[PDB]
């Protein structure tokens, strides 16, 4: 319960300046969040895809 | 009066004969059980072993029927 609250502090305060590059969304699952909550966090963001057909 | 000792030669091969080997048949059986138990124990962790063998054993078999809740599974 403290881990989950600490994630929220990270997300709302520290994340403005600090990365957490070694943690994937899957790592939160079954630790702080359900599969669905973590999928929702991931799906809100945009990541680089592979180039389209025109490259 | 006896003119000759009364005996025969039993079939043998590489110094083994059927009377001797027959005494050891049960022992091979037990060693086979030991090897079986041991082998199965070694692969008890393998998912296929659980699915195909261990979960089918009556009463005991539910020890190996374990599902991760969908909420807790990233994959
Ligand atoms: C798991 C670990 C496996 C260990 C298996 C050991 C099996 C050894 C069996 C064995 O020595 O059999 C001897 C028997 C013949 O007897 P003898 O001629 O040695 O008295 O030999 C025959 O009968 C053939």
């Amino acid at each position: 319960a403290s881990l989950r609250r600490g994630y929220q502090v990270y997300k709302e305060v520290c994340a403005a300046c600090h990365s957490l590059d070694r943690i994937a969304w899957r790592n939160l699952v079954g630790v702080t969040h359900t599969t669905d909550e973590a999928k929702a966090f991931a799906e809100e963001l945009e990541y680089d895809d592979e180039p389209d057909d025109e490259g | 009066y006896v003119k000759k000792p009364s005996y025969k030669i039993v079939p043998h091969f590489l110094g083994f004969n059927i009377p001797t080997v027959s005494k050891w048949i049960p022992i091979f059986g037990i060693w086979g059980a030991a090897a079986g138990i041991g082998a199965l124990f070694l692969i008890e962790g393998v998912p296929r072993t659980r699915q195909d063998i261990l979960s089918k054993i009556p009463i005991i078999g539910e020890h190996w029927i374990r599902e991760i809740p969908a909420s807790d599974n990233p994959f």
